[PDB]
């Protein structure tokens, strides 16, 4: 538990130096579960990068910060935000990463209606990421609209890996209570050993976000919502009359209480609903800079 | 609250 002991460990795995030596004009754009996010300008080029800053002292579980380094070093992908370099800056871990200038999906689902071509495009992109992550043993454990970032051209990428975990033949299940209340899988809230299926449940909840604008039981306090996820039947859309039977059938393979019966990322990529998926250009008009 | 635990 020594802060300065943990600073020393982090120092051995991160890149040397201080990125303020080549970055200008830090501006805070977001706040996450483990820290804040800034936009910065690369002095030499004028390009923009993102900088996640995470205070070692504010972490509940300091050792999860290594997830940021583990993902950066070994699991890059088309639909995963790219991480360039990590630094120890005083008491903070800084990750210089790709700037997803179109913002988070949350700003879209809370201010406009997505049609199913856009929803299917989001789901397809997120499922391509998860099928590759799951195949290599990596569980995200914090899937929600806040964790889905967009390019200005509508490309969709997975972000915020600060809570992920690895499984393998020697460690086939995780047991940690991790995630965001309204999005957590039932077996996770039940403290059962779980695997990649919890990401599939969380994506189902995010589908409900895109249809309803908010996850189920969002008006209830977080602990009450978790008990209702644990004990009640799968949460239903508030607007079932507004989803095509194709979308409802997709969602039904997602929000299955028995994780053995839940569809996997690999299976879901074959579902007919994803044939509705539009190109990234179809997400562009949803973003704040382009809405009315 | 959209805050992760």
């Amino acid at each position: 538990v020594s802060h300065e002991q943990f600073r020393a460990a982090l120092q051995l795995v991160v890149d040397p130096g201080d990125p303020r030596s080549y970055l200008d004009n830090f501006i805070k754009i977001g706040e996450g579960s483990t820290g804040i996010v800034c936009i910065a300008t690369v002095r030499s080029s004028g390009k923009l990068v993102a900088v996640k800053k995470m205070d070692l002292r504010k972490q509940q579980r300091r050792e999860l910060l290594f997830n940021e380094v583990v993902i950066m070093r070994d699991y890059q992908h088309e639909n995963v935000v790219e991480m360039y370099n990590s630094y120890l800056v005083g008491d903070e871990l800084w990750v210089v990463m790709e700037f997803l200038e179109g913002g988070a999906l949350t700003d879209i689902v809370t201010h406009t209606r997505m049609n199913e071509e856009q929803i299917a495009a989001v789901c397809l992109a997120v499922l391509q990421a998860l099928s590759v992550l799951h195949a290599q043993g990596v569980i995200h454990r914090d899937i929600k609209s806040d964790s889905i970032l967009l390019t200005h051209d509508g490309r969709v990428k997975l972000s915020d890996f600060g809570f992920c975990a690895q499984v393998s033949k020697e460690v086939p299940r995780r047991k940690s209570l991790v995630g965001t209340p309204y999005w957590m899988a039932p077996e996770l809230i039940s403290r059962l050993p779980y695997g990649p299926e919890v990401d599939i449940w969380s994506l189902g909840i995010m589908v409900i976000e895109m249809v309803d604008g908010e996850p189920p039981y969002f008006n209830e306090p977080p602990l009450k919502a978790m008990k209702m996820i644990r004990d009640n039947l799968p949460p239903r859309l508030k607007n079932l009359h507004k989803v095509s039977p194709s979308l409802k059938g997709f969602l039904d393979r997602l929000l299955v209480r028995d994780p053995a019966q839940r569809a996997t990322a690999a299976e879901l990529l074959k579902h007919p609903f994803l044939a509705k998926a539009g190109p990234p250009a179809s997400i562009v008009p949803l973003m704040r800079q382009n809405r009315t | 609250k959209r805050l992760s635990v």
